[PDB]
């Protein structure tokens, strides 16, 4: 919706298609305007220039004005080139966008739109295409207190997948972007080498699921 | 400015930012006026009208320098029934200072001076006096019939 | 050669105001002789130049640009980069979003030009 | 560039003449305009990615990894940094544009001014320090959205385990990779010190914007027919009815040189655009994350990048893992 009311407020924001359509017209303009230049000649006219003067001279004034007027079309098509391929690039790249942000997910940070990518909508627009770029922005964060691993039974403890965070007294384990927090357990971690190699180490118990279910079968 | 940005645009409105106008450059205050304080007339007398001139094959030269000119008291005289200067206008050799001055005297026929434009070609034009094609400067040409 | 060199004009749309400012680049303006600023492309007279800092809204150059505020007039400036904000970094320390907030971009791009012939 | 002084300024005769050639004068500046705005778009197109400007903590203690060559050094009036301050002496700049008052002041004189940058040195090396300091101390974050801090050591660990490599290994190793890449850094220090052809390509430009130029001058000595190559000579000279035969020969010399120049810029501004959207490709993708791009980020797989400026370009130090030491095992 607030695009709705967005492109219903503003009309700049489809400045880089107007910007286009505009030079198609402006070239276009003074494409024509070069007409009225005489180029040196008694007159800009054709006709005129065919009435006043037998063949000798017109040929004289012809050839200036067709030089003047062949020179005006070189510039015109060399412009008409460039821009060409400047669409050009720009086609291919929104190709691409189109190919990887709506066709599929990207990884890539900011291709299709500021933050991490969901997906994408396309639309259509006068000579343009617009994406809608659908994403997930973290919103609200907090502070905690994290350690690289965790000191259990003399060996190190590492997240399968996260990061551990603490409040202040307990440990949890809690994906990286968002808060979810989790018991230390041995199935969200793993064990490689012993404590006295990894700098910042903290103690802290790690949970063993077997073990409540061995004990509760124990006391059967 | 204001109106002359809407000149510049050909728009009765103008959107915001910046736009570049006919650029300002400061006018000259006055003129200063140099040349060589030398002041003797150039004895144009004795060259341009001698008791007699050179033939072709050993057409006359007389070296020109050190001198103030008048080209004007010539241009105004009505006895040159051909001038023509090929490198320079008649008239601006006034404002037009010059490092030296060779001045070709001969006598010929009539039919011939067609032939002492610069790049022509004729018998006088190939055996005995021919100007350079890049040749500038002027040709003065008179009848002589009466002297 | 006399000092020279292009001039522009500095304008917020016609349909908000007419004062305008103008701009002579590349100009040591002590020649062109209260509103007279030496900005380092050139010299800007017809507008305030004040110490506070915004977001760059009409450009001028070298650090400088323009905008119409209020007693409405123009304003010259030094643009802000941006907000200024200080990461608490530390050792031992760590930020973890709660919440989360799904956005809508827009991006538009040209796909063609008109054919012409 | 002011087509009526390039072409034959100061004379009014000229203007005269030359308005019956149409609006070539008007369209050549609208051209050398849009290059002109075109440049301020890819600049803060590839370094105004954030809307924050950050700041390094002071305290140092990144988990033994030194960017002391990088980090903006507060002693130099400009808070530019060590090696983007090298980067700075290699590149040889000319024409720089900061008020006049040699080949420049021949180029200017013409009416071939140079308007400044908008963003000058200092904003763009103060764009380079946040960039950095959010890539140091909060991870990719800061490119999704807020500012997240976080230790640099776990920061690492999450480019390794983006890399494919378990955490564990950084930690088991730290203190030696932190010793490797603080090598690293060193090396290129010396490089940059040691050779001058590493900037080629940022010179490369430089000298074609001077030479283009130089020759847009040269072209006012030719004659193109007429009997002088200066206009006040011709003026001098003659007069008006062959003086405009001579003029328009002049006007259609110096007005097809014009028509060159102004081509080759728009090429030359194609070019420039093309590698600025590439650039801010690998400033967004590089630099504000990570990528699973093989050889986009450096040769090797990707741990991250730092941005550096440089004149009138964009350096990344792109720092990579290599596999080093293999051996043979039996698999199944
Ligand atoms: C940190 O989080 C833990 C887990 O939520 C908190 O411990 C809980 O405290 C409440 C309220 O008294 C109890 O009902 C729970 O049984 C506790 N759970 C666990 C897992 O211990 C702890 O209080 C929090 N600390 C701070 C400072 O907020
Ligand atoms: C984590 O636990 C270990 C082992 O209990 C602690 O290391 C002991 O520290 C004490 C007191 O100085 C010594 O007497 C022992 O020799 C140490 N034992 C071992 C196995 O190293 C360590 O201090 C604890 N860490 C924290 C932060 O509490
Ligand atoms: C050479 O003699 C000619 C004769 O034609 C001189 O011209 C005359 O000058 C007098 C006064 O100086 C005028 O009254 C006549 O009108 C001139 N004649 C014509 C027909 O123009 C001429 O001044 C002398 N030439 C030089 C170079 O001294
Ligand atoms: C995450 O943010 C959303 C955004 O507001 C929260 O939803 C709001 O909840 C409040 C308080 O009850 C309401 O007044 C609003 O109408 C809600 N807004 C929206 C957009 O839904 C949500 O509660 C937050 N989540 C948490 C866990 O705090
Ligand atoms: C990070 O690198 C800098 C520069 O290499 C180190 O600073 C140097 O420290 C030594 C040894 O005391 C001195 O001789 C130098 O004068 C210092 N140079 C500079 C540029 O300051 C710094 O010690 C390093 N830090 C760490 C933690 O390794
Ligand atoms: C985290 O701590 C820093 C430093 O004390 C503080 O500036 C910041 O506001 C805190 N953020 C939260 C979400 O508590
Ligand atoms: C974090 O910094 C504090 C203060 O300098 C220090 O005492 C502590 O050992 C550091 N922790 C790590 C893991 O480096
Ligand atoms: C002029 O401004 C008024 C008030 O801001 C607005 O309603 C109107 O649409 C504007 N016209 C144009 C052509 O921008
Ligand atoms: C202009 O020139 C004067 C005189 O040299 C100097 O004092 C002043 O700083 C200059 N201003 C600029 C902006 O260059
Ligand atoms: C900006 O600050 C300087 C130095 O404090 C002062 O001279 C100048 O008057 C100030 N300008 C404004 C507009 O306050
Ligand atoms: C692996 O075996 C091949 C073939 O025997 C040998 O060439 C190569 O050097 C061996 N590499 C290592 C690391 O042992």
């Amino acid at each position: 919706g607030k695009i709705q009311d967005s492109l219903s407020s503003t009309a700049s924001a489809l400045g880089k298609l107007q910007n286009v359509v505009n030079q198609n017209a402006q070239a276009l303009n003074t494409l024509v305007k070069q007409l009225s230049s005489n180029f040196g000649a008694i007159s800009s006219v054709l006709n005129d220039i065919l009435s006043r003067l037998d063949k000798v001279e017109a040929e004289v004034q012809i050839d200036r004005l067709i030089t003047g007027r062949l020179q005006s079309l070189q510039t015109y098509v060399t412009q008409q080139l460039i821009r060409a391929a400047e669409i050009r690039a720009s086609a291919n790249l929104a190709a691409t966008k189109m190919s990887e942000c709506v066709l599929g997910q990207s990884k890539r940070v900011d291709f299709c739109g500021k933050g991490y990518h969901l997906m994408s909508f396309p639309q259509s627009a006068p000579h343009g295409v617009v994406f809608l770029h659908v994403t997930y922005v973290p919103a609200q964060e907090k502070n905690f207190t994290t350690a690289p691993a965790i000191c259990h039974d003399g060996k190190a403890h590492f997240p399968r997948e996260g990061v551990f965070v603490s409040n202040g007294t307990h440990w949890f384990v809690t994906q990286r972007n968002f808060y979810e927090p989790q018991i230390i357990t041995t199935d969200n971690t793993f064990v490689s080498g012993n404590c006295d190699v990894v700098i910042g180490i903290v103690n802290n118990t790690v949970y063993d699921p077997l073990q409540p279910e061995l004990d509760s079968f124990k006391e059967e | 400015p204001l109106s002359e940005t809407k000149c510049t645009l050909k728009s009765f409105t103008v959107e915001k930012g910046i736009y570049q106008t006919s650029n300002f450059r400061v006018q000259p205050t006055e003129s200063i006026v140099r040349f060589p304080n030398i002041t003797n007339l150039c004895p144009f007398g004795e060259v341009f009208n001698a008791t007699r001139f050179a033939s072709v094959y050993a057409w006359n030269r007389k070296r020109i320098s050190n001198c103030v000119a008048d080209y004007s008291v010539l241009y105004n005289s009505a006895s040159f029934s051909t001038f023509k200067c090929y490198g320079v206008s008649p008239t601006k050799l006034n404002d037009l200072c010059f490092t030296n001055v060779y001045a070709d005297s001969f006598v010929i026929r009539g039919d011939e001076v067609r032939q002492i434009a610069p790049g022509q070609t004729g018998k006088i034009a190939d055996y005995n006096y021919k100007l350079p094609d890049d040749f500038t400067g002027c040709v003065i040409a008179w009848n002589s019939n009466n002297l | 050669p006399c000092s020279f060199g292009g001039v522009s004009v500095i304008t917020p749309g016609t349909n908000t105001s007419n004062q305008v400012a103008v701009l002579y680049q590349g100009v040591n303006c002590t020649e062109v002789p209260s509103n007279v600023f030496q900005t380092r492309a050139g010299c800007l007279i017809g507008a305030e130049h004040v110490n506070n800092s915004y977001e760059c809204d009409i450009p001028i150059g070298a650090g400088i640009c323009a905008s119409y505020q209020t007693s409405q007039s123009i304003i010259a400036y030094t643009m802000s980069l941006g907000a200024e904000n200080s990461v608490a970094y530390s050792n031992n320390s760590i930020a973890i979003p709660t919440n989360f907030t799904i956005s809508v971009t827009t991006e538009i791009l040209p796909v063609s030009m008109t054919k012409t012939s | 560039v002011d087509c009526t002084m390039y072409i034959c300024g100061d004379s009014t005769e000229c203007s005269n003449l030359l308005l019956q050639y149409g609006s070539f004068c008007t369209q050549l500046n609208r051209a050398l305009t849009g290059i002109a705005v075109e440049q301020d778009k890819n600049t803060q197109e590839v370094f105004a990615q954030v809307k924050q400007i950050y700041k390094t903590p002071p305290i140092k203690d990144f988990g033994g990894f030194n960017f002391s060559q990088i980090l903006p050094d507060p002693s130099k009036p400009s808070k530019r940094s060590f090696i983007e301050d090298l980067l700075f002496n290699k590149v040889t700049l000319a024409d720089a544009g900061f008020i006049k008052q040699d080949l420049i002041c021949a180029q200017k004189f013409n009416g071939l001014t140079v308007l400044p940058p908008l963003l000058t040195d200092e904003m763009i090396a103060q764009y380079t320090s946040a960039l950095l300091a959010g890539t140091i101390t909060s991870g990719w974050t800061f490119g999704a959205g807020a500012a997240l801090q976080i230790p640099f050591a776990m920061q690492m660990a999450y480019r390794f385990n983006g890399i494919g490599v378990t955490q564990n290994v950084l930690y088991e190793n730290q203190k030696l990779i932190a010793n490797q890449f603080n090598s690293a850094i060193g090396k290129i220090q010396d490089s940059l010190s040691s050779t001058a052809s590493a900037l080629g390509k940022l010179q490369n430009v430089v000298n074609q914007n001077a030479q283009a130029l130089n020759t847009l001058v040269k072209q006012l000595s030719s004659n193109f027919g007429a009997i002088s190559s200066v206009l006040n000579d011709i003026l001098s000279r003659l007069d008006k009815v062959e003086a405009e035969v001579q003029i328009d020969r002049l006007i259609t010399g110096r007005l097809q040189s014009l028509q060159t120049y102004v081509t080759q810029q728009l090429i030359r501004a194609a070019e420039i655009r093309a590698s600025a959207n590439l650039a801010a490709t690998k400033m967004s993708e590089c630099v504000l994350g990570q990528s699973k791009r093989v050889d986009f980020c450096g040769k090797g797989y990707h741990l991250m990048s730092f941005p550096q400026s440089a004149p009138h370009g964009v350096v990344f130090l792109h720092v990579t893992y290599v596999p080093a030491q293999e051996k043979n095992f039996t698999t199944a």
